[PDB]
RNA sequence: UCUGAUGGAGGAUCGAGUUGAUACUGACGUGCAAAUCGUUCAUUUCAAUCACGUUUAGGGGCGAAAGACUAAUCGAAAAG
RNA sequence: GAGAACUUUGAAGACUGAAGUGGAGAAGGGUUUCUUGUCAACUGUGAUUGAACAAGAGUUAGCCGCUCCUAAGGGAUAGCU
RNA sequence: AGAUGGUAACAUAUAUAUAAAUGAACUCCUUUACAUAGGCUUUACACUCGGGGUGCGUUUUCUUUGCACUUUACCUUUAUAACAAACCUUGGAAUCAAUUUACUUGGAGAAGAGGUUCGUUGAACUCAAUUCAAAAAUUUGUUUUGUAGCAAUAGUAAUUCGUAAUUAUCCGAAGUGGUAAGGACUAUCCUUGAAAAAAGGAGGGAACGGCUUUGUGCUUUGCUACUCUUAAUACUUGUAUGAGCGUACCAACAACCGCAUCAGGUCUCCAAGGUUAACAGCCUCUGGUUAAAUAGAAAAAAGUAGGUAAGGGAAGUCGGCAAAAUAGAUCCGUAACUUCGGGAAAAGGAUUGGCUCUGAGGACAUUAAUGUUAACUCAGAACUGAAACGGACAAGGGGA
């Protein structure tokens, strides 16, 4: 499992076509923090948000033949 | 406190081996356990190893010598000899 | 005969057998427990407890 | 114990096949048992 | 900082007296080793079926548990009743099922 | 050449365990046991202990030697 | 349950006392594991219990091992006896 | 036809993924690959302490209380940090210096100053991101997140609600040094402590673009996308991904060996709290049993495993056999003799509880004084008791 920092980056892996699935997750933190992670054939990628609209803005980015898993 | 008179290095065998023993041991593991002087670097660091070879812990030569000493008489004199010639 | 029960509890909760504590009213609802799932049911019910750990304090 | 050769396991369960007794309904048209405890197979 | 006791149920059902309750938790508070202190460091006031423990000082959630269980230990409610934490703040009396 | 530290040598010291088996010539001796039990005892950084693997086979082996041991069999195994 | 000192459950009282009748494995054993039955014998007292008896079931690996390497060693090839 | 950086130690490919830094014959190394002892250190695990949070327990009296839980894996050359080493540059050392618990080291270049690497470790560090603001062709300041990813979705403890779902929790300091591992060392040896498969590195410089045309794999003539490199995809070639075997259970307490469900024997790892030098012994938590080829009642002789005994104290007996006494620690004192090492714990004395105090022993960080703060050990003094205190356990009898 890797983590992702360059938002470009992780545009440009999501465009790959081995990426098969994405998982979104929601977590209360110590606000609502969000994990972007994709699931790669070779690796589970991984990226951070504290910034809950920017988070949704990179999920509507995402291409929709991906399929997405809401965890909690 | 300088602990022991006679014995020295044969603090560590004891009462046990006869005295004569332990006294001829004293002559060996004295040459033994000295740090002799190296021909090559200077340093007095030439300590034993195995049984006859010396190594320096400053150059890493290993210099084959005597069991005890570094240097036995005879071959000195042999290595004499042979210079001479 | 709850031997069997006693020792998929044991599993179940995490606990020695020394632990568990089953009802000696309902011995017949338990019996009737020959599985994993039932015995879980069971300690959801209270049926079946994990006994108290008996205390070993520091206080002296 | 917990690590045989495929060889002597086979031979164990040719062993506990012989074990067990004679079919009931035969005995309307046994003497080499063992025990596991009493008697070895000596493998 | 506030810290709170719902009474309610058994207030409601007369088996708890909240003004015996406030007197109790006023003996009790030790602060630093001594009962009778409260001063500006702790302050104790009651609605109807609320007691409100507001503190400055190191105090412990724990603790008002221990004296609630405490004082029904005293007037023998044991085993109908029991304390339990609804909000991070808010400890609340509830019945045993 | 003394004094105080340091240092941590030794088939050193004591000692659980382990490996044994000194005494009680204790228990047992139709036993728990074809050698066990108890308490006491010796051993514990080395000629140490243990495992597995491996070598050595009968007038042969192996023996820090007791004619010990060599599958409850030994001043010559066992099987036929 | 016909029947209970030694089957089961609960409540006591205890012991093992992390050099353990605790967890894991090796050798050895070989199904003793497991459930459902169950009591002629066996379980040196009883027994409804059981490692007994009967019927079934149960062991899932590219990564844990073996499998490969070499060691003390062994069996052979060439000869030679 | 075969990259660059860096004075150097050496570094650099961050593409989904550090894949690619030409290399043949033939060589040469290294890894594999190694004893024992001794302490020192580093980390993890364990244990513990104090605080926050949750629940349960105690509650005649007392107790801000006692207990439980408060979790975090491989993997990401994990990124970094810190540290023992090793090396590099600079520097030029006697008034020797640095330095370890120990000694080690230095004109064959020390200290100091700045670097490089391996190794521990595996989120330490502002580590990464983001917040916005200022300076060059990107670095500084502030803030908010992230248990760094794995990771909370899983566990744990709770709380409800339903006949599986929701919620709230999961975190701020530190000590002890039991176990393991690593490190750097030091010491001992007439003892110097396996090999190979496999892998790697180096040395060396064999061989060298592609396509089209001509003549007998080689030579000549003309043109410029080439040689690698991982990954995917397609197509023919036998069907182009993971073979076989072991995996239940016991491991002695009834699964093993002792003719048996035999007090015997049988290898390895884990290893909690208290007391303590201690993995001893005694007691306790986790886990495990409450069983053992019988139970009950009586309670004589005799037996066996124990106790105790006035006065005496070996008179017993082959013989102090057996038992008793002795014992831990601290302080004192310690003879003959001696191979000068020992003897030696010689012999022989004293002290030891509980309580309440006193003194001695660190770390850090403000600016010599003032702070926050940690073990555990030592030493001394009061009081105290039916003069007792290594109160049980454990633990030399000594001498000639
Ligand atoms: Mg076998
Ligand atoms: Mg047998
Ligand atoms: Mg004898
Ligand atoms: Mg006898
Ligand atoms: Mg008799
Ligand atoms: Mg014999
Ligand atoms: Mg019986
Ligand atoms: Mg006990
Ligand atoms: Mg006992
Ligand atoms: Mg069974
Ligand atoms: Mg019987
Ligand atoms: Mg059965
Ligand atoms: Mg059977
Ligand atoms: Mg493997
Ligand atoms: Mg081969
Ligand atoms: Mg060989
Ligand atoms: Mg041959
Ligand atoms: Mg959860
Ligand atoms: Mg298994
Ligand atoms: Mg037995
Ligand atoms: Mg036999
Ligand atoms: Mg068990
Ligand atoms: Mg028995
Ligand atoms: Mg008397
Ligand atoms: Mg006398
Ligand atoms: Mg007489
Ligand atoms: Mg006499
Ligand atoms: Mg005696």
């Amino acid at each position: 499992p890797k983590q992702i920092t360059d938002i470009r980056k992780f545009l440009k892996i999501s465009r790959k076509p081995d990426t098969t699935a994405v998982i979104i997750m929601k977590k209360k933190s110590k606000t609502v923090i969000t994990k972007l992670k994709l699931r790669t054939k070779k690796y589970l990628y991984t990226m951070v948000f504290a910034d809950r609209k920017k988070a949704e803005r990179i999920e509507n980015s995402l291409l929709p033949s991906l399929k997405r898993i809401y965890y909690p | 406190s300088r602990r022991t008179k006679k014995v020295g290095l044969t603090g560590k065998y004891g009462t046990r081996y006869g005295s004569s023993l332990r006294k001829q041991i004293k002559k060996i593991e004295l040459m033994q356990h000295a740090k002799y002087l190296c021909t090559f670097c200077g340093k007095t660091a030439t300590k034993r190893t195995c049984v006859g070879i010396w190594k320096c812990k400053k150059c890493k030569r290993k210099v084959c010598g005597g069991a005890w000493s570094l240097t036995t008489p005879a071959a000195v004199a042999a290595k004499s000899t042979i210079i001479r010639l | 005969s709850l031997t069997l029960q006693k020792r998929l509890a044991a599993s179940v909760l995490k606990c020695g057998k020394n632990k568990i504590w089953m009802d000696p009213n309902e011995i017949s609802e338990i019996s009737l427990a020959n599985s994993r799932f039932s015995i879980r049911k069971l300690y959801k019910e209270g049926l079946i407890l994990k006994k108290p750990q008996k205390v070993h304090s520091r206080a002296r | 114990g917990s690590i045989k050769r495929f060889r002597l396991k086979q031979r164990l369960g040719k062993c506990r096949r012989q074990n067990r007794p004679v079919p009931h309904w035969y005995r309307l048209k046994n003497t080499k048992r063992r025990h596991w405890r009493r008697t070895k197979l000596g493998l | 900082i506030k810290y709170v006791l719902d009474c309610t149920k058994p207030v409601k059902d007369t088996i708890l007296d909240i003004s015996g309750l406030e007197q109790f938790f006023k003996d009790k508070i030790k602060v630093d080793k001594k009962t009778n202190n409260l001063k500006n460091k702790v302050v104790v006031t009651s609605d109807e079926y609320k007691i409100y423990i507001t503190v400055h000082i190191p105090f412990s959630k724990r603790y008002i548990k221990y004296l609630a269980k405490k004082y029904i230990k005293m007037h023998q409610i044991r085993d109908f009743l029991r304390v339990i934490a609804k909000g991070k703040l808010a400890y609340e009396f509830k019945y045993f099922q």
